[PDB]
């Protein structure tokens, strides 16, 4: 190959490159021509006296840059920015050609490359760069910084400015943090980028947003300052995302959650106390978006309102004062309207986060159970006593039928509430009570809706809640067909002098119990007697529930100028029969034949008198303030006249009110009992023999379902069973 | 080896002879082993399955919740081999006819539901079981519980049904029509949860099947026919619909037909459906609105039964429907709320007297929906208001109180609980509509919440109710109102205090201090004499606080009223001030009670009275004093608050060793690590310091110093160097031998003083700015003990021996001396500032110019003279001299330049002209601080400026009026938003300069106060989009030999404009037009770089400000994000293109991931292939 002299090339292509550096002028001819003579000859020439061609070069820029330096300290202050941008750029074009021709003369030598990174040529493929990180980017670095920080704080405030030159400042400085572990790695080193400009950008923004939020929050609300932080926020992510390295992002969003939120959430705390006695749910909603940033930063929040709601609960429970334990509608209605609003407000405000629905469930847990009414009652079992009279008076027969969507949504809140109670056992024997004595007397609004609701007992706790149930209705159903089907023998025979109903009951699953004795009287023998000797020849192998004082009926009178029809129980009609030939009787006498017991027979005197169906002794004297001794008088009031023809007597009794009550006790410590033993001894046999401690722990876990055993109980069902373990 | 032979050797357990324990055997087999508790031999699963069929029917099914609570993870625990065929079984066993097994089968169905090609078959085989139930199945017992779990499963199965909802609808059609409604009614509620997610063509089919069943051809029918009809149709209505306006127009005529028809549950059914009509529908019900309106006006007052047999009347439930029909309307459209003033509120007024008690409540309720709707925008009940809109709906409800209560006037001696509770709600609401209204009518209402306070058969929520009502009518009506029923309305609350239900006790007591801190104002002359009622007031608050097995409540609430009883009659208390002192100063101690105590205090000190607080003086100072130490933030404000109170208060007459041990505690709290606490504890020791000089003679060490090292901190708010400053000015005038100035400069100048190396570690700019700030505020506090040293400083510091610090501290101070109190006279430091401007060094540089600025602004008819001259003659140091004056503008008054103003206007334009743009800028903020002296005489110069004359000129103008946006309210805001046409008009002028100082004035103006371009945004955004269009006129390719980046000078205004547009987004988004915007987004997707970046961050926000419009776009948006991603970039490119390409991939990437969190575009086929290849 050939070996021109190289002084005189040398000075050709410097002249040719001094002149490139310029703004073109000429066509492309000499561009390829002068290069290709470069690319196609030169590169021994730039190979071994290249290395002073490349010296003279460097030396060249050197002094280009101090030129350009030297020209560019004049004024400044804040135009820095303008120049260095422009410069960078037409610096970066004419650098950037260069390197792609001249280049390529000592390139792709991976070989020599790696031998002591190839002399001097190592990384002077970015020599340019690094002249111009070395001659005119060290002493201009501070004012740029300062100015582009200068700018930002003035955007901060509320101006406007042109963002392309930070833009290309913050690009020029990623573009400088040249890779030397590897010319060849997919991936930007962001050395100077780092230690230049993005420490003091975030140690300037966590400055000026400490000073800034300390002063609004000294002469503001809470509210106006979560609002401001929650627009600061995304306002300075929008500011990475554009004129910013992205490596920051992230970062600096830490930063601005330790400023803003994080060093203030003792206030913010307190602040959410004070909402929740004001109900401002808009803005409960911005601080738990606030507040959600910051890990583990919500636990204090779940605390606090699960007090609230508890304190709450308690207060309206207690609100209602004395009349809350004889009148289920206000209790049920102040428990499920705590429940409801608290329950909307964690749906809306909170976003129905799993621990904010944990928290509402474990504080309307603790208030149900717990509170003003059975502290009072002394006995925490009234809780579900009352909830189940309170389905009573949902379907017994009422002047005022509730709408039959309102009765779903009704049935359905009792149910969100039964969820709650912990002694379901109660509810149970309750309910089971309040039906039978609801199907006997057939005071049932609705069929479907009573079926309604034993479905929704069935799915709630499972078949055992609802056996019992389906029992009774199939044997009133049972019943009722043997009723026809005794009618149509009837209608086949003798017809009975008076239209009466009578329902036969399986003993093994109504809870009605004998305990008085009776004399019948000679009108129903002969019914009596036929319907025996009909259920003798038809039924065998059971024992027949013959009671009375739960029969009642209707009956006719001749003995009145206008004819009047009485619906009364068993014991007044007995009572009005008797007087069927003697409207004169004493007390004693009426006691010794109807075998009425004295408070039973007094209350149905009371009940005769105030109807002025009878008469005392002195007819002028007042019926509460004289008392009925055995000896006492009672007579016929013959001439009885009202406006209403049918009239009803068979009223339920206060004295008997209260011994319904003493039956609601001994029912409660029935329950106490069964539960106790035929529940807790049965599981001791079933787990056997174990440390005596653990199965303590792990037996109160398999009885949950239905109630909460307490310690003692168990301990003494133990002793008991230790003769047997 | 554990779950090896442990499960075998319990299967053998199942065999009959472990009854008893098989309940605890299978509790056993789940336990904590769920993590590998599964292997072959699916055997042993199989008789798990038939031996659980043994924990059902059989022994009355005792054990089955718990088998089934047990089964539950045992059911999950099957595999689906096995799932299917469990499912099977579950389904034949459901066939089976025994009332038992159906439930258990039904309940593990739904678990295998909730756990979870299999499962699609599932449940397709269980969706074809539930349909031949419901159909096939004839009997009651298993359509019902069919229809139950179907309606259960449908709550949260809505969308994996999707294939077989077509053929599940027919199976419900017929099923409203077949007897024993108790299926029909279960039917319809199905159909309605059905028809939520039924596709978009499966509910139209459903709803023109519906309609065509539902007419009779002009012929009555019986209404049983039409009535599930109708309630389904309400069904349909409450739960979607938002689907079916266009069959509205159809339905809603045959709904009002067949209301006309006599039948009370008919009417009920058609009015409950055109109440969710009407708020599931306002638009499409538009033109509809009238008619129904009318049919309301008829049946709430529809009763035939009582002129003007209980359980066979239902016409109270017409007219609860009619009322509520009437609420929805009134809520859903407020547009016409003046004519519901004319034809709807009389009418409900006239039926306040309903019979009933829900109709009533009913009525209630949509009078008060009424009330609210009339409610003024909020956050302006401060100021009378102009005739409006608004004006003419106050006024007609100003006309309408008389009439409500006249009406209400009975009620409030009702009987009845629930009337009255009513009453006081529906009053408190319109006297917080309408306040200082309810004043004519007091004497019926006050004598209303007698009747309601005497009461004590009923509960005590109706006494609260009235107590609540008696302090909302406090809060709202004048006091002067009160005055004649004073007599009579105050003994029954004070009877209320003594009661013995505590909630009532409180909320007596809450009443009473409210009204004694209402009828006898503080700071006023009492018109009022107090004599009468003030002992009986005392009497029963000291008997209620002085009982001490009282509840915590009833505690603070008499402690407060005390302390409010006392500060406003410290007068009239006279033999029981002395005691009623002391039982304060107890509760001061409890820690209970420490906080409404304090405040007590606090109160009971800052009233004007001049109480004689003498006999707590030295216990309370104690207490408070041993207070400070704990370690709380709220207590700790609280006694600083109560000592500065006291000590103000007080002044001369309190003890010193108090003060000197409360003094002991203070150095520990200034700090910087809390400001405000700092700030207060510097407040009261410079009130100490005006009071009692003596105390501070051994204290003044470490106090000085702390104060030193707080103002050594770059966080310190203007109000703690207020206080510092005011501190510092007692200090020095109270002429102590203790600190008397001189000390704080220098000891801050210490580290700076031995700063002999300028090359070390410096403070930064913003550092600087705010210890030297500090520094300079403190030199020039007290002028008395500087005025001599004022001099000093700038003949010891003009001598260039001293570090750059002591000369930058020497000029701030100098301009702090001039500023603060009078201009330094100074007559040789003109030419010792001139001098000095010319440093090398730009800190020094800076200092200078504001020095000059701030001491010309004190000094403006001497020296002001003197930098015009200076300008006109030297221009060559113009930058910092424009900076000084622009600095002396800001800070001197206008009203002491009006009379030279038009003279430094002849200058500034003067040097318009230039070519330099930092002195145009300056110049601009210039003029725009120099029209602030008079708005309405320089404007219209500028503005024929603007109109005519050079570009350089008209850019200056643009700019200067553009930083006349002030942040916060300013006196040329109305002739700002007059003339604000002229100026936004200029974008017409093809110079780029005008065009981009226009944006950046409007970027601003939307940014700070979009009023002031808001009512002409209509006017203003499609010219405004004229910008956004890229000119190729501007783009010039320049021949840079083959390769070359176009160098477009239309860039910035396309910047602008997109910056705009954001703000408009952010801001104004009620006044756009999405579609254009989404165009203009599209438009500007392809263009430079930045706009890349900005818009990929507009269609981020608008992922969420407009999930449908960009649903509907992203099919078209998709592509060129695709095309952004998938450009492929040769790696010879340098650095630049590769992080470039690297930002705007991830860029794109995280707008491809915002559009798809929207489910919706979750849905089709583009994007999911996208992310399929990107994770390929």
């Amino acid at each position: 190959s050939k070996q021109i002299g190289l002084d005189q090339i040398w000075d050709d292509l410097r002249a040719g490159i001094q002149q490139v550096y310029t703004r073109q002028s000429m066509a492309k001819s000499r561009y390829m021509e002068l290069y290709t003579h470069v690319y196609n000859y030169c590169t021994s020439v730039h190979q071994f006296v290249g290395l002073e061609l490349y010296k003279r070069l460097k030396e060249f820029l050197k002094n280009y840059l101090t030129n350009l330096l030297k020209d560019g300290e004049d004024l400044m202050d804040e135009s820095v920015l303008k120049f260095y941008t422009q410069q960078w750029e037409d610096y970066r074009f004419s650098s950037k050609v260069l390197n792609g021709i001249c280049a390529y003369l000592n390139r792709h030598w991976v070989r020599r490359e790696c031998d002591e990174g190839r002399k001097g040529i190592y990384e002077i493929y970015s020599l340019a760069l690094v002249t111009w990180r070395d001659c005119l980017f060290r002493p201009l670095n501070k004012q740029v910084t300062n100015a582009v920080l200068k700018l930002i704080e003035k955007e901060r405030n509320g101006e406007t400015i042109n963002t392309r030159l930070i833009s290309g400042v913050v690009q020029s400085y990623v573009e400088l943090g040249l890779n030397e572990d590897d010319a060849f790695a997919k991936g930007p080193t962001l050395t100077v980028y780092k230690e230049s400009f993005e420490s003091q950008f975030l140690a300037d923004t966590e400055r000026f947003y400490t000073r800034e939020s300390t002063e609004f929050l000294q002469q503001n609300p809470v509210t106006e300052y979560m609002k401001k932080a929650e627009a600061r926020l995304l306002e300075e992510q929008r500011r990475v995302q554009v004129y910013l390295h992205e490596s920051t992002q992230d970062e600096l969003a830490r930063k601005c959650e330790q400023v803003l939120i994080e060093k203030h959430l003792e206030i913010f705390h307190t602040e959410f106390q004070n909402l929740l006695d004001a109900d401002k749910n808009e803005d409960l909603g911005r601080m738990y978006n606030l507040v959600s940033r910051i890990q583990d930063g919500l636990g204090e929040l779940k605390k606090l309102l699960e007090t609230h709601i508890h304190n709450q609960g308690l207060a309206a429970i207690e609100k209602c004062g004395e009349a809350a334990l004889n009148d289920p509608k206000m209790y049920v209605q102040t428990v499920l309207d705590v429940h409801k609003k608290y329950n909307a407000l964690v749906m809306s405000a909170f976003n129905n986060d799993a621990g904010f629905v944990a928290a509402l469930d474990k504080a309307c847990g603790r208030f149900i159970n717990n509170n003003a009414v059975t502290k009072m009652a002394q006995s925490s079992s009234k809780s579900p006593e009352l909830l189940a009279r309170y389905c009573d008076s949902l379907l017994k027969k009422s002047s005022k039928n509730p709408e039959e969507a309102e009765l779903e949504d009704t049935l359905n809140q009792v149910m969100v509430v039964f969820k709650y109670i912990e002694d379901k056992d109660v509810f149970q024997k309750f309910y089971a009570k309040m039906l039978a004595k609801r199907l006997v007397h057939q005071n049932s609004a609705s069929d479907d809706a009573e079926a309604s609701m034993i479905s929704k007992l069935k799915q709630a706790c499972g078949f055992e809640y609802t056996s019992k149930l389906q029992r009774m209705f199939q044997d009133i159903g049972v019943s009722k067909d043997l009723n026809e089907q005794f009618k149509k023998h009837l209608t086949n025979s003798e017809p009975l002098d008076l239209d009466f109903s009578i329902q036969v009951l399986s003993s093994g699953s109504w809870p009605f119990q004998q305990s008085c004795t009776f004399a019948l009287p000679s009108e129903l023998e002969r019914s009596y007697q036929r319907f025996t000797a009909f259920y003798a020849s038809r039924h065998s192998g059971r024992k027949l529930t013959w009671l009375y004082q739960l029969s009642k009926g209707e009956l006719v009178t001749n003995c009145f100028k206008n004819r009047y029809t009485l619906q009364a129980s068993t014991f007044q009609m007995a009572i009005l029969l008797q007087y069927n030939t003697e409207d004169a009787y004493t007390v004693q006498q009426l006691t010794d034949s109807t075998q009425i017991k004295m408070d039973i027979l007094a209350q149905v005197l009371q009940i005769l008198l105030k109807s002025k169906l009878l008469v005392l002794e002195d007819e002028n004297a007042n019926v509460d303030e004289v008392e009925l001794k055995p000896d006492t008088l009672i007579k016929l009031y013959l001439g009885y006249k009202n406006k209403k023809l049918r009239v009803n007597i068979n009223v339920p009794m206060k004295t008997e009110q209260k011994q319904e009550q003493e039956t609601t006790h001994k029912n409660i410590e029935e329950d106490r009992k069964l539960l106790i033993q035929a529940a807790i001894v049965r599981i001791m046999k079933m787990r056997k023999v174990l440390k005596h401690q653990q199965l303590l722990g792990e037996v109160l876990t398999q009885l949950s379902s239905r109630f909460k055993p307490r310690v003692p109980v168990i301990k003494k069902c133990i002793d008991i069973l230790i003769e047997k373990l | 080896s554990t779950a090896a032979f442990h499960i075998s050797s319990l299967l053998e357990k199942m065999t009959s002879s472990d009854k008893d324990f098989r309940f605890m055997a299978t509790s056993d087999l789940m336990s904590e082993l769920q993590k590998d508790s599964i292997q072959l031999d699916e055997d042993s699963e199989r008789k798990v399955v038939k031996m659980l069929l043994r924990l059902l029917e059989d022994k009355n099914g005792e054990v089955q919740n718990l088998a089934v609570k047990c089964l539950g993870p045992l059911v999950v625990k099957v595999k689906e081999y096995q799932v299917e065929t469990i499912v099977d079984t579950l389904c034949t066993n459901m066939r089976s006819d025994k009332e038992q097994l159906r439930d258990i089968a039904g309940i593990g169905l739904k678990t295998v539901l909730s756990e979870l090609g299999l499962a699609t078959n599932v449940c397709r085989k269980i969706t074809g079981q539930l349909t031949s139930a419901i159909a096939q199945q004839e009997d009651v017992a298993v359509q019902l519980e069919a229809l139950d779990i179907l309606s259960d499963m449908l709550s949260r199965l809505g969308v994996p049904l999707g294939a077989f909802h077509a053929s599940l609808l027919h199976c419900l059609l017929p099923q409203l029509s077949s007897p024993r409604l108790a299926v029909r009614k279960r039917a319809v509620g199905a159909l309605g949860h059905l028809a939520a997610a039924c596709s978009t063509d499966l509910f139209v089919e459903l709803a023109d099947h519906l309609l065509d069943r539902l007419p009779g051809p002009r012929v009555p029918t019986s209404p049983t026919a039409i009535r599930t009809l109708i309630q389904c149709l309400g069904s349909v209505g409450r739960q979607a619909g938002h689907r079916l306006g266009a069959h509205l127009d159809r339905l809603v005529p045959l709904v009002e037909d067949f209301c006309n028809l006599d039948d009370d549950e008919l009417r009920e059914s058609c009015l409950q459906a055109f109440e969710a009509f009407l708020r599931k529908c306002p638009k499409e019900m538009g033109p509809h609105v009238p008619n129904v309106t009318s049919l309301c006006l008829q049946y709430i007052k529809h009763d035939p039964n009582y002129n003007y047999s209980d359980d066979d009347d239902m016409s109270w439930k017409v007219r609860r429907a009619a009322a509520k029909c009437i609420a929805a309307l009134i809520s859903s459209r407020p547009d016409l709320l003046p004519d519901f003033h004319c034809t709807l509120a009389p009418v409900l007024i006239r039926r306040f007297k309903e019979r009933e008690e829900n109709v009533k409540a009913d009525v209630f309720t949509a009078y008060i929906v009424l009330l609210r709707q009339t409610q003024p925008p909020k956050g302006w009940l401060e100021a009378m208001e102009e005739p409006t809109q608004t004006g003419s709906n106050l006024h007609m409800l100003r006309g309408q109180v008389p009439l409500v209560v006249k009406a209400l006037q009975r009620q409030l001696k009702d009987r009845s609980v629930r009337a009255r509770q009513g009453c006081f709600s529906l009053l408190t609401e319109l006297a917080g509509v309408l306040p200082g209204s309810l004043a004519e009518h007091m004497p019926v209402l006050v004598s209303g919440i007698i009747f309601s306070l005497a009461d004590r058969s009923s509960s005590s929520t109706i006494r609260m109710d009235a107590l609540a009502f008696l302090q909302g009518l406090l809060g709202t009506e004048p006091a002067e109102a009160f005055h004649p029923h004073l007599p009579i309305l105050l003994p029954p609350v004070m009877a209320c205090v003594a009661d013995s239900f505590y909630k009532i006790a409180a909320e007596a007591l809450v009443v009473l201090q409210e009204l004694v801190r209402a009828l006898w104002p503080l700071h006023r002359p009492r018109m009022l004499d107090p004599e009468p009622y003030v002992g009986e007031m005392s009497a029963v608050t000291l008997a209620r606080l002085r009982a001490t097995d009282l509840d915590q409540e009833v505690k603070e609430r008499a402690i407060s009223c005390m302390g409010h009883l006392v500060g406003h009659l410290g007068d009239r208390l006279g033999d029981d001030l002395e005691p009623t002192l002391l039982l304060l100063l107890d509760r001061l101690r409890n820690e209970i009670t420490r906080l409404p105590a304090i405040k007590a205090l606090t109160l009971v000190a800052v009233s004007p009275l001049q109480l004689d607080l003498q006999p707590i003086l030295a216990e309370a100072l104690h207490i408070l004093a041993s207070f400070l130490r704990k370690n709380q933030r709220a207590l700790r404000l609280a006694t600083l608050a109560a000592l500065d109170a006291l000590a103000q208060s007080q002044g001369l007459s309190l003890p010193p060793s108090a003060v000197q041990a409360v003094l002991a505690e203070l150095p520990a709290l200034v700090n910087e690590s809390d400001m405000h606490v700092a700030q207060l504890a510097v407040d009261f020791l410079a009130t100490v310091t005006q009071a009692q000089p003596a105390s501070l003679v051994e204290v003044s060490g470490p106090v000085l110093s702390e104060l030193l090292r707080l103002l050594r901190s770059p966080l310190l708010p203007a109000g703690v160097l207020a206080a510092a400053e005011g501190f510092l000015q007692a200090l020095v005038g109270t002429r102590p031998p203790c600190v008397d100035y001189a000390k704080l400069i220098s000891l801050l100048t210490a580290p700076v003083y031995e700063q002999a190396v300028d090359g070390g570690p410096g403070l930064h700019k913003q550092v600087f700015h705010s210890l030297a700030r500090c520094v300079a505020a403190l030199s020039a506090a007290c002028p008395q003990e500087a005025a001599s040293t004022a001099s000093r400083l700038v003949c010891d510091a003009r001598s260039p021996h001293s570090s750059t610090g002591v000369k930058v501290l020497a000029f701030l101070s100098l301009a702090e001396v001039g500023q603060v109190a009078g201009p330094g006279h100074q007559r040789e430091l003109k030419a010792v500032l001139l001098e000095a401007l010319g440093s090398p060094s730009e800190d020094v540089r800076a200092a200078a110019s504001y020095a000059l600025g701030r001491v010309g602004a004190g000094s403006l008819p001497d020296f002001l003279p003197f930098l015009l001259e200076q300008i006109e003659a030297e221009p060559r140091r113009q930058y910092l001299l424009l900076h000084s004056l622009r600095e002396a503008l800001g800070a001197a008054q206008p009203d002491s330049l009006k009379p030279y103003a038009e003279d430094i206007w002849a200058l500034l334009f003067q040097r318009c002209e230039g070519a330099e743009e930092g002195t145009r800028g300056v110049v601009a903020e210039c003029i725009g601080k120099l029209v602030l002296v008079n708005p309405s005489f320089l404007l219209p110069r500028l503005r024929k400026q603007l109109a005519a004359g050079r570009p350089h000129t008209r850019s200056t103008v643009i700019t200067a009026v553009k930083f006349l946006i002030s942040d916060q309210p300013h006196p040329i805001d109305p002739l700002l938003k007059s003339f604000i046409g002229e100026f936004m008009e200029s974008l017409q002028d093809p110079d780029l300069n005008v065009r981009r100082a226009t944006l950046a004035f409007f970027n601003s103006a939307v940014h700070n106060k979009p009023s002031l371009v808001r009512d002409l945004l209509d006017d203003i955004l499609p010219l405004l989009y004229q910008e956004t269009k890229i000119r190729r006129d501007l783009i010039r390719e320049v021949e840079m030999g083959p390769f070359k980046h176009t160098v477009d000078d239309g860039l910035d205004v396309r910047k602008a404009a997109f910056e705009c547009m954001y703000s408009l987004l952010e801001s104004c988004l009620g006044q756009l037009d999405i579609c254009e915007f989404l165009n203009h987004v599209e438009d500007g997707l392809k263009d430079h770089y930045d706009i890349r970046m900005l818009t990929f961050i507009m269609v981020a926000r608008l992922a969420t400000l407009c999930p449908a419009p960009v649903l509907q776009r992203v099919d078209r948006l998709i592509e060129p994000l695709r095309a952004t991603c998938t450009a492929k970039v040769k790696a010879g490119s340098v650095k630049q293109e590769f992080e470039k390409q690297d930002e705007l991939k991830r860029s794109a990437m995280r707008a491809v991931a915002a559009l798809l969190t929207i489910p919706e575009v979750g849905k089709s086929p583009i994007m999911a292939d996208f992310s399929s290849q990107i994770r390929s």
